């Protein structure tokens, strides 16, 4: 009717947006939106620190460069966040921490390329050593 | 000794508190068997000096 669709999607977080207009609908992991810790499931009991739109907002890491030989790549977080703006300040300044995220990878190219990338979020990715 | 609590000295959030002190009670404390002691007996051949 108005023409909205599930390929074009805009998301604003803090003072930052992101738009898409070739988006495949967008996942939430294992259908549970990000939460504050409740009182009844609460453990530190000191005052937390919420910082909010200082923190919660888009960051944009280092682009990488996908070729022919590329055989992937992997990140883990809170880490590629951990020198992020005030986000990372607040993790370094206090024990502990909690976060949820969200995660928008983007890759465009033309109607005459091809490929696909399998994008996971695994909770507790560990991941095997070289010896 | 001064009863406090967190909240008499640091700026505190509400929680819902569910540990218990069940394990410490003087019952739970001493719910065990003990070895109190080791006896020795025996049964030697009849013909024994002992």
């Amino acid at each position: 009717a108005c023409g909205y669709s599930d390929r074009v999607l805009q998301l604003t977080l803090g003072n930052s947006t992101i738009t898409t207009q070739e988006a495949a609908n967008s996942v939430v992991a294992y259908g549970r939106w990000p939460e504050y810790l409740r009182d009844s499931e609460a453990n530190p009991v000191d005052q937390p620190t919420e910082p909010d739109v200082a923190a919660c907002r888009f960051y944009t890491l280092d682009t990488v460069s996908w070729t022919k030989e590329s055989r992937g790549w992997w990140w883990k977080l809170p880490d590629a966040l951990r020198d992020m703006g005030l986000f990372g300040q607040n993790m370094y300044y206090h024990y502990l921490g909690r976060s949820g995220y969200t995660v928008h990878v983007q890759c465009n190219a033309s109607k005459f390329h091809q490929g696909a990338l399998g994008v996971f979020a695994v909770p507790e990715m560990c991941l095997a050593g070289d010896s | 000794t001064n009863p406090l609590v967190p909240s008499d000295t640091v700026q505190t959030r509400h929680v819902v508190q569910h540990r218990s002190r069940s394990e410490s009670s003087i019952e739970s404390f001493f719910a065990r068997g003990a070895c109190v002691t080791i006896m020795t007996v025996d049964n030697p051949a009849s013909t024994t000096n002992k």
